[PDB]
């Protein structure tokens, strides 16, 4: 069917400089009328898509006149001569030349900023938790950039694998920056066996390995 | 300012039925196509179903994955657009938005959740600590979401929510944390404001320091 | 207003 394709998954950009998202289509999106049937619509983080493009090259009221869209029947350009604080989220295409209509699958918008270390904590399972026979073990990475981060689990300094989950905010809308809570699910009876518990961090920002941890007792 | 606006969805059973509703306000409702389009993680944005006017012989036209199963309907008088689900499929899942012929207007959406799992409420637990940090562990819940805020929406200011994370055997986790000065501590009562709408969950916690 | 309307009815095609 008419696949778009979109090769960057996501693209970096200093505030105030400009940026290009580029689209392609299997077939050509020119209709015999001598318009190309394709959109761009960007869909900021919790929110609906909202149209910023239509028929490749028009503005949508409303839209910001920094954005304009180009391309040449196969191949689309987005572009956003100075980027703001407003303009992350995803930029889709869609195309509605032909049913069914299709996007897409998306290219995300991230600012780039100056190195930020982490700011580590460790957090012991609650005693209310204990009860029920399950341990959480919370570390937190606050306000860092860029998103790569190395958090290594220790229990009695042992290295540990695949009892540990993360999860990443969004880019922090104030100062660009990126926070991460990594999550360590143990049995009562197992955590209750060992004492010392590390949370390990690599980050480009900081000189040597952080370590955070507590000793189980108190 | 035109608004459209879905409604009906909801957990539902594989194979299960579900009717979703799209009323616009604002909006002339009869002089235009519409749309239905959803989103999940794994598939993106996805063209569903689209319906013309009465003078179109309400013409309608289905994503191919949806062929059979779902049905497309307008009533201009009730100034609404409908999407019938029957036989539905994991795969079904997701956000579901009614737009309407220029993609300009969309509603803010209705989620679509298809399991055969059942609704469990999540459990709340503190995360005790120049800088501080205070938190709340919102764990084993199903299906999303959950709602945290902090002192009832008065402290916002360094406030970190994080994304839900699907565990070992379909049932959510969540964390939520702040960062706050240590001489607050004890002075400063700071408490978390859960809430899980589809187990009808209401949970009121309070982050004091072990 | 009829400026949607106007948008709408220059771009539909059938
Ligand atoms: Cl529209
Ligand atoms: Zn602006
Ligand atoms: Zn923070
Ligand atoms: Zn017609
Ligand atoms: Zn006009």
């Amino acid at each position: 069917d008419i696949v778009m394709t979109q090769a960057a998954p996501s693209v970096p950009v200093t505030p105030g400089e400009s940026v290009s998202i580029s689209c392609r289509s299997s077939k050509s999106l020119l209709h015999s009328n001598g318009n190309t049937y394709l959109y761009w619509f960007l869909q900021r983080p919790g929110q609906s898509p909202q149209l910023l493009i239509y028929r490749m090259s028009n503005l949508a009221s409303g839209v910001p006149d920094r954005f304009s869209g180009s391309g040449s029947g196969t191949a689309f350009t987005l572009r956003i001569s100075r980027v703001e604080a407003e303009d992350v989220g995803v930029y889709y295409c869609m195309q509605h030349l032909e049913y069914p209509f299709t996007f897409g699958a998306g290219t995300k918008l991230e600012l780039k900023r100056t190195v930020a270390a982490p700011s580590v904590f460790i957090f012991p399972p609650s005693d209310e938790q204990l009860k029920s026979g399950t341990a959480s073990v919370v570390c937190l990475l606050n306000n860092f950039y860029p998103r790569e981060a190395k958090v290594q689990w220790k229990v009695d300094n042992a290295l540990q694998s695949g009892n540990s989950q993360e999860s990443v905010t969004e880019q922090d809308s104030k100062d660009s920056t990126y926070s991460l809570s990594s999550t360590l699910t143990l049995s009562k009876a197992d955590y209750e066996k060992h004492k010392v518990y590390a949370c390990e961090v690599t980050h480009q920002g900081l000189s040597s390995p952080v370590t955070k941890s507590f000793n189980r007792g108190e | 300012e035109v608004k459209l606006e879905e409604s009906g969805g909801g957990l539902v059973q594989p194979g299960g039925s579900m009717k979703l509703s799209c009323v616009a306000s604002r909006f002339t409702l009869s002089k235009y196509w519409m749309n239905w389009v959803r989103q999940s993680p794994e598939k993106g944005l996805e063209w569903v179903a689209q319906i013309r006017l009465k003078s179109d012989n309400y013409a309608t036209h289905y994503a191919e994955s949806v062929k059979g199963r779902f049905t497309i309907s307008r009533d201009d008088s009730k100034s609404s657009v409908y999407l019938q689900m029957n036989n539905l499929r994991a795969e079904d899942t997701g956000i579901y938005y009614c737009t309407g012929e220029i993609f300009v207007n969309w509603g803010q959406g209705t989620l679509v959740t298809v399991s055969a799992a059942s609704t469990k409420g999540p459990s709340v637990f503190p995360l005790a600590p120049g800088t501080a940090a205070l938190g709340c562990l919102v764990k084993d819940y199903f299906p999303e979401p959950v709602t945290v805020s902090w002192n009832s929406g008065a402290l916002t200011s360094g406030v970190h929510t994080f994304p839900a994370v699907l565990q070992s055997s379909g049932l959510y986790s969540l964390s939520s944390v702040v960062t706050v000065p240590s001489s607050s501590l004890g002075t400063q009562t700071y408490i978390c404001n859960v809430n899980h709408k589809p187990s009808n969950t209401k949970v009121d916690k309070k982050v004091e320091p072990k | 207003d009829g400026d949607y309307e106007e948008l709408v009815l220059a771009l539909r095609s059938e």
